[PDB]
């Protein structure tokens, strides 16, 4: 007899990106200055996320 | 058995030719340069903080 | 004017080069990646408002 059957194989997922300073902070001045005491975690993230 | 020679020379310039292309600087071993290009860039961040 | 500037200091200790990160977007990728000569491709700097 002649059969056929199925396998089903992911391959891909979504791509994101995030604004760090949209996220954490917003429209906001003083959060901006308060978060560049913290180094690069945002060039971090972005990178990770690319 | 029948075509030796023509084979014997195929194989021979067939060698010749990796060391050609190996030799003109084109990047044929970039993922082996991704490797250490990754460790570095993340010690020189744990430097940099 | 207030500008970021990427200054370069060689051997002796002395400024040789610099660059100026708000002239292009040329020079925004050089002050980003931290380099003067940039390979090819596609590459994120920063955000736009
Ligand atoms: C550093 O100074 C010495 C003496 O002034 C000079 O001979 C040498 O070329 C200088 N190095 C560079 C990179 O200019």
């Amino acid at each position: 007899s002649i059969s056929i059957t199925t396998e089903v194989m992911p391959v891909s997922m979504a791509k994101t990106s995030v604004d760090c300073n949209m996220y954490i902070c917003g429209d906001s001045t003083e959060c901006a200055n308060l978060l560049l005491q913290y180094g690069s975690f945002c060039t971090q993230l972005n990178r990770a996320l690319s | 058995y029948e075509n030796q020679k023509q084979i014997a020379n195929q194989f021979n310039k067939a060698i010749s030719q990796i060391q050609e292309s190996l030799t003109t600087t084109s990047t044929a071993l970039g993922k082996l340069q991704d490797v250490v290009n990754q460790n570095a860039q993340a010690l020189n961040t744990l430097v940099k903080q | 004017k207030p500008t970021t500037f990427m200054l370069k200091y060689d051997e002796n200790g002395t400024i040789t080069d610099a660059v100026d990160c708000s002239q292009n977007p040329l020079a925004e990728l050089k002050c980003s990646v931290k380099s003067f000569e940039i390979d090819k491709g596609i590459y994120q700097t920063s955000n736009f408002r």
